[PDB]
This record gives C-alpha cells, sequence and structure tokens, in this order.
C-alpha cells in the first residue's frame, strides 16, 4: 500500500462559503488564555491568515479594522522590525505578515515605512542571503519575506537584488527543487518561497519549468491531494504551496485539478466550518486560508482570484501596482 | 493564591534538575484535576512528567511574566530569567522570544551555553519538529566557535549532535528540521571532514534499512557522498557508489512501493554519471 | 519497521476473550505507553468482534496497521504494525503463532482463556525476533497459501462499524480501556 488518505463517500463535496466566514469571525472569541499564549508567537501571521481568507470571500468588513491596525502599530519596535505580538522580538516573518495586513486595509502609513525597509537591509549578508532576525538565521524563506515586503512598499531595489538572486539560485538541487540552505533537502514550502522570490525579482527564465514542475507534480497522490515531500501524507497547506508554485512556473495544467478540488473540499467541516489538513482532523484558521486559496486557483467563482506569490486577493495587489510576470 | 501554586512548580522543575542532571525526556500525563498536596510535576527515574491540570494555569503565567520583562513592566532577577525561560520552552519551544532572552543571557556571560544544549535536547523529546529549537541550537553551536582538523572538544560536540538528530528523527517520521540541522553541523562544525563523513555513512546504513519512506534520511546519505567528491581533487569514491546502488536495490527488492527508494536511486545514478 | 502489538484472541458468541498478548511500546513517548497499550487491546477485540470465522482482513489508519487472521475455528490473532511494515509478512508470523498455540493449549481452555492462565511465553520473544523482516523463517508451505488469498481492506475503523455506531461511543463505554486512556483518546483526536 502507498501512503495516502481515503476520501469517504459522505465527505463534503460542495463549497461551504458561509460556514467558513462564520468560523473565522467566531475564532478567537473564546476566552482561552492557553491557546492564546501558545500561539501568540505567530499572532501577526495568525491575523494575516484570518483577514486574507475573509477578503477572498468578500467578508473582510466583518473583522475589527481599527483594533488590528492599532495592534500592528504597537508591534513595531525601535529597530524598525515588526514582532508577532506585543512584547515579542521583531522578525521578517511577522514584518511581512504586518505589511500584508496593512496592504489589505490600504493603511500602510500606520507604521513608519522607512524604518521597515532599513530593517530588511541590515539582514542581508555579503553573499546575498537574508536572516530572520538580528541573530542571523539563514533560510530561503527570509529571502522571500525580504523581497515580498519591499515589493509591497515599492522599494525592492533598496537591497542588493543582484546578490539576493545569486544566493537563491545556489539553493537549487538536482531535482530542481529548493531547500533552506545550499545543500538542504528539497521542500515544497521552500520552493514556494524561491519561485515566489524569482518571480518578484523577475528571474523565472533561469528556472527549469519542466524539471521543477515534474518534481511538484510527483507530489500528487491517488486521493488527489498534494504533499510537501516524497512518502508524505497529502496536506492542504502543502496543496497550496505546490499548486501556487506550478502557477508561477507556468505548469498548473499538468496536475488533476478536479481530483485536487475534491480533496480540499473533503477537508471541510460541515458542522463548524474552516479547513483542516486532512479529512477528519481539527480545523484551524491556518489551513482555512490555504483551502480557500487553493480552490481559488482552480477557478472557484465564489472566491476572488488569488495571487500565487503573495497569497493575497488580486484586486488588492492591482491597487498597489505589484503583479510579477508569470511563466506563460 | 493561584500565583503561589506556579512559583512552587517552577522551583520543583528547577530542583528536578538538582535531583538528576541527565534527564531523558519530558512528557505529559492526563490528570483532569489536581492531586492533593502533590506537585504537578512527577519524575520517575530519568523521565519527567507534567500533569494536564497544570498546563492550564502555569503556561499563561510564565508566558505573561516574560512579556513584562520584555516591555520593562516588571524586572526579573538574573536567576529568575533562566527559570522562567526554562519552563516556557518545556511547554512551547516555538517561543522565539524565550530563546532570544537566553541568547542575551548567554552572550552577556550570565548563562552557560551548554545548559541550552541540554535544555533543547529535552525540548526535542516532546517537540522534535519545533524549528525554533533547531534555529537556536545553530546559533549556540556557532557561538561555541572562536572564543585542518576540528578540535577534540569539537569532535565530542559534533557526535553529540549526531545523537540528538537521530533520536529526533526517530520520534517523528522524516523530520526535515532534524536532518537539515544534522547537515548544517557537517557544513560548519565538521567542515566536511572526510574522516567523519565516512563514519556517519556506516552509522546511517542501519537506519535506512529499518526506516524507508524517509526522504530526509536518504537525503543525508546523498549529502555525504556529494561532500566526498568536493574534497577530492584515500577511499575509492566510485567503490562507495557501487555499494550504495546495490544497498538501495536490496531494499527495493525487499520492500516494494517506496518512492523514496526510487528517488534515492535516481540521485545516486546522477552522481555516477557526473564523474566522467 | 516495527511491531506494536501481537495478541492471540478467542471469539465466542458473547464477546471476544483475551488469551495471550505481547506489546512493544518502546517507540512511543514514556507517558503514553500506559494508554496506547490499552488501545491496541481495545482495537484487537473490536477487530475480531466484526471479523467472520474463516476470513482475513486489514484495517489501515494513520500510523497503525492492524493485521488479523480469523481462522476457520473460534480463536484468532491480531498484529499491529507500521504502514512501513509489509502486509503479508505480518501474516506469515501470524499464521505460525496460531499453529504453535494450538499445540500448547487444548480446545477446552480456549473459551475460558486468560493472560494469567494460558502458558505461552513465545509471544514476548517472537515480537522481538520478528521486528526486522530480514530475519524470519521462510515457510513456503504457508507462503504459497498466503499468495492465493486476497485480504479484505478497511480504510478506517468506522469501515467496520455500523451505520449508526461511532467509535467515540465505544471508547467511553469500554471495560478494557482505563479512565486515563478514556481521557487520552479525547485529547488525541480533538488535537490532531
Ligand atoms: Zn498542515
Amino acid at each position: 500500500p502507498q501512503k495516502d488518505v481515503i476520501i469517504k463517500s459522505d465527505a463534503p463535496d460542495t463549497l461551504l462559503l458561509e460556514k467558513h466566514a462564520d468560523y473565522i469571525a467566531s475564532y478567537g472569541s473564546k476566552k482561552d488564555d492557553y491557546e492564546y499564549c501558545m500561539s501568540e508567537y505567530l499572532r501577526m501571521s495568525g491575523i494575516y491568515w484570518g483577514l486574507t481568507v475573509m477578503d477572498l470571500m468578500g467578508q473582510l468588513h466583518r473583522m475589527n479594522r481599527e483594533e488590528i491596525l492599532a495592534f500592528i502599530k504597537s508591534c513595531q519596535h525601535e529597530c524598525g522590525g515588526i514582532s508577532a505580538s506585543i512584547g515579542h522580538d521583531p522578525h521578517l516573518l511577522y514584518t511581512l505578515s504586518a505589511v500584508q495586513i496593512l496592504t489589505l486595509y490600504d493603511s500602510i502609513n500606520v507604521i513608519d515605512v522607512n524604518k521597515v525597509v532599513e530593517y530588511v537591509k541590515g539582514l542581508q549578508k555579503e553573499d546575498g542571503s537574508f536572516a530572520g532576525d538580528i541573530w542571523g538565521e539563514i533560510d530561503t524563506r527570509f529571502s522571500f519575506c525580504a523581497v515580498a515586503t519591499l515589493a509591497l512598499l515599492g522599494k525592492l531595489d533598496a537591497i542588493n537584488v543582484e546578490k539576493a538572486i545569486e544566493f537563491v539560485l545556489s539553493c537549487m538541487n538536482f531535482d530542481g527543487g529548493f531547500g533552506c540552505r545550499p545543500g538542504s533537502e528539497s521542500h515544497a514550502g521552500q520552493i514556494y518561497c524561491c519561485t515566489g522570490f524569482l518571480a518578484i525579482t523577475s528571474q523565472l527564465h533561469q528556472v527549469n519549468s519542466d524539471l521543477l514542475g515534474w518534481w511538484l507534480c510527483e507530489r500528487q497522490l491517488p486521493s488527489g491531494g498534494l504533499n510537501g515531500r516524497p512518502e508524505k501524507l497529502p496536506d492542504v497547506c502543502y496543496s497550496w504551496w505546490v499548486l501556487a508554485s506550478l502557477k508561477i512556473i507556468g505548469r498548473l495544467h499538468w496536475i488533476d485539478r478536479e481530483k485536487l478540488r475534491n480533496f480540499i473540499l473533503a477537508c471541510q467541516d460541515e458542522e463548524t466550518g474552516g479547513f483542516a489538513d486532512r479529512p477528519g482532523d481539527m480545523v484551524d484558521p491556518f489551513h482555512t486560508l490555504f483551502g480557500i486559496a487553493g480552490l481559488s486557483l482552480l477557478g472557484e467563482e465564489q472566491i476572488k482570484p488569488v495571487n500565487p506569490v503573495f497569497c493575497m486577493p488580486e484586486e488588492v495587489l492591482q491597487r498597489v501596482n505589484v503583479q510579477p510576470e508569470l511563466v506563460s | 493564591e493561584v500565583a503561589v501554586l506556579v512559583q512552587r512548580v517552577v522551583k520543583d522543575i528547577t530542583n528536578a534538575f538538582r535531583r538528576n542532571p541527565h534527564i531523558d525526556e519530558i512528557g505529559l500525563i492526563p490528570c483532569p484535576e489536581a492531586r492533593y498536596n502533590r506537585s504537578p510535576i512527577v519524575l520517575v527515574e530519568n523521565k519527567l512528567g507534567v500533569e494536564s491540570w497544570c498546563v492550564k494555569f502555569l503556561l499563561p503565567y510564565v508566558h505573561n511574566k516574560l512579556l513584562l520583562y520584555r516591555t520593562r513592566k516588571q524586572w526579573l532577577n538574573r536567576d529568575e530569567l533562566i527559570d522562567v525561560t526554562c519552563t516556557l520552552l518545556l511547554l512551547n519551544p516555538d517561543f522565539t522570544t524565550a530563546w532570544n532572552v537566553r541568547k542575551e543571557l548567554i552572550l552577556s556571560g550570565t548563562l552557560n551555553p551548554i545548559k541550552d544544549l541540554h535544555l533543547g535536547k529535552l525540548a526535542l523529546t516532546k517537540f522534535p519538529k519545533s524549528p525554533e529549537t533547531w534555529i537556536h541550537r545553530r546559533w549556540v553551536l556557532q557561538q561555541l566557535i572562536q572564543e585542518t582538523i576540528p578540535t577534540e572538544r569539537a569532535q565530542r560536540l559534533i557526535q553529540e549532535e549526531m545523537e540528538v538528530c537521530g533520536e529526533a528523527a526517530g520520534r517523528y517520521p522524516s523530520n526535515y528540521n532534524a536532518w537539515s540541522h544534522r547537515i548544517w553541523v557537517l557544513q560548519h562544525l565538521a567542515k566536511l571532514d572526510v574522516k567523519i563523513l565516512l563514519d556517519e555513512l556506516s552509522s546511517t546504513k542501519h537506519w535506512a534499512s529499518m526506516h524507508v519512506s524517509d526522504h530526509s534520511g536518504f537525503h543525508y546519505r546523498q549529502f555525504l557522498l556529494k561532500s566526498l567528491i568536493s574534497q577530492t581533487v584515500r577511499i575509492n569514491l566510485p567503490h562507495l557508489l557501487e555499494e550504495e546502488v546495490e544497498f538501495s536495490t536490496d531494499l527495493i527488492d525487499s520492500y516494494p512501493g517506496h518512492e523514496t527508494l526510487w528517488c534515492h536511486r535516481r540521485h545516486i545514478f546522477y552522481l555516477q554519471h557526473h564523474l566522467n | 519497521m516495527k511491531l506494536y502489538s501481537l495478541s492471540v484472541l478467542y471469539k465466542g458468541e458473547a464477546k471476544v476473550v483475551l488469551l495471550k498478548a505481547a506489546y512493544d511500546v518502546s517507540s512511543f513517548s514514556f507517558f503514553q505507553r500506559s494508554s496506547v497499550q490499552e488501545f491496541m487491546t481495545f482495537t484487537s477485540q473490536l477487530i475480531v468482534e466484526r471479523s467472520s470465522k474463516g476470513t482475513r482482513a486489514s484495517v489501515k489508519e494513520q500510523d497503525y496497521l492492524c493485521h488479523v487472521y480469523v481462522r476457520n475455528d473460534s480463536l484468532a490473532g491480531v498484529v499491529i504494525a507500521d504502514n512501513e511494515y509489509p502486509s503479508r509478512v505480518a501474516f506469515t508470523l501470524l499464521e505460525k503463532v496460531l499453529d504453535e498455540f494450538s499445540k500448547q493449549v487444548d480446545r477446552i481452555d480456549w473459551p475460558v482463556g486468560s493472560p494469567a492462565t494460558i502458558h505461552y511465553p513465545a509471544l514476548d520473544g517472537h515480537l522481538s525476533r520478528y521486528q526486522n523482516p530480514r530475519e524470519a523463517d521462510p515457510m513456503t508451505k504457508v507462503q504459497a497459501e498466503l499468495d492465493e488469498t486476497k485480504i479484505i481492506l478497511h480504510n478506517t475503523m468506522e469501515s467496520l462499524l455500523e451505520r449508526g455506531e461511532k467509535l467515540d461511543d465505544l471508547v467511553s463505554k469500554s471495560e478494557v480501556l482505563g479512565t486515563q486512556s478514556k481521557a487520552f483518546y479525547k485529547t488525541a483526536r480533538k488535537q490532531n
């Protein structure tokens, strides 16, 4: 037997858009101090998942706008970077999550734009790599988070773009995939970052769309779902990262869209709402975004067109004039 | 009186290391309600356990008291810091700030860097995939350098990492973060030493035989062979490739239906074709 | 490549009776060993309870891979392993046990068997002997028998269950599982 999930006959096969909006709106309402403290280290991203999935369904107005904007403002530190929450240390992951939220509400000037760019600059090394924070953790995610943030600020050339691309291309392995560091194992998540990186910096021509697309397509299991790496169970989050990468490299038509669609829909919850990783498990705002964004790429008309690089509504990125060219 | 309970436990945990230095792992037991006059932490032999009713009240307290130290709302003692960061990371190793606080204490000459390697080692037994623990450990290891053969004290440190990477890979199927850190050690701490690279091949030959469907483990195999080529221009490199391609074929004939074994074979084939 | 459980069970007309079992809970974390060992016994009963006399099935869910051989007579046998462990190799070990078990214990002691009454210390040994399939006795007389026998597959534990039976109700109403185990099952599934 091969490692894969089995979609049941009574599994959800229709989009429950209403019960998804009600789930996100009711999430966080429960005064659970434990779950809050346990996930406060990524709250800035937690709101990003929550808001983006609501704006895709055209229900962004149901969220408290002012409270979030006041939260982000008090999250920016003296060094420019934005932490995950109040009291935490600044990081690229939450700096990007902050900007993405401020872009949805078109309130980018709540936070000093200049000091943010200056924070991203100081994280770039001599080779072209980027660190997560001032402690110097090297990863290709941070290379993506860097150029993604600066692209939403209109100041991409602020960093050494020439060397930044030089580092990412050095992380490419034999199978065409990318990893954390030069020599690391290929991972669908890191590919999503590197393909998104080379899209913003306009270097998709130096990517083997056939070989890399081949690696991504081999991640599709008989259930229709996608996984991050060989011999891994299918996951909705992985289903988005692999799908979005294909759309970037221009090889989206290779995978079975109908089977993957039925996989994502099967991960729904007919009682509570939201998306889980696999049919049967507990749902969360994290997978709820990638479940909705996944169906949007497959052409779900009830969901706004989503950008494969920034994971944001296309109408939002059309406003700020940032839409990187994708492979035809 | 609820704040009094928490101060007792963080002492019971701190003194638990006074009880036994080498603690194996930290777990969690389902105690729906508190037992009378019994500390929520229970250690039997090497193992350390925490009752379920404890986590509801302990975690949000220690979490809050660390944010106050970060926002200058409440000053915590030097020893109080290493005690609140200790109990926080045994419940949530993904807390970046909690690690960063320890990063400051270590760099200020307050905290011993080895104590974090012993703390993280316990954090990898309950949270073997938690990246922040691996992220922090990389920072500590690189800090332990600069206060062509690596020092003997470093050789003991490298082999120490090989043990915690193996056990973390044995608690979670194909632990990417565990194998990626194991590779990171060979790149910086070992400097791709041809000696250690060969010894690690034989150590992982048994694991691959007992753990297929683990591309992260088999990628470590690929990384070893690649580094052996970058060093040469001793042991015959094609001879090693001859043995590996047969070792992979043996596992496929034995256990069919694993794409990792097939992906591994292609990766080995590519190394053979690119020597001419 | 590990074997989590290996139990020999009897199935009467009332309920399935435990005869002799061997557990290797060294892979799991320290404080879950007391719980998940009872689940491998709780499942073992349910698996035999549904299995008809003279068949052979295998239910696959998550990390568990319960293999079962309900022979023509009353007794049975359940072995639980990884998704990594071979399917039919688990039956080679399973058939060999049921044969050497009937030569030790008479048919009189079977319907009223018990883990403390049945003398058969070969389970704790063979569970550790047959951990790695590379070291296993090749019985061609039963291996040629396993090939011409297709095995029934079950996608979940609810595949065996009725149309109105929920597994959550069988856990809270089990006399085999403990209160610690009942609280563990509710914590395990509602988390992930
Ligand atoms: Zn997931």
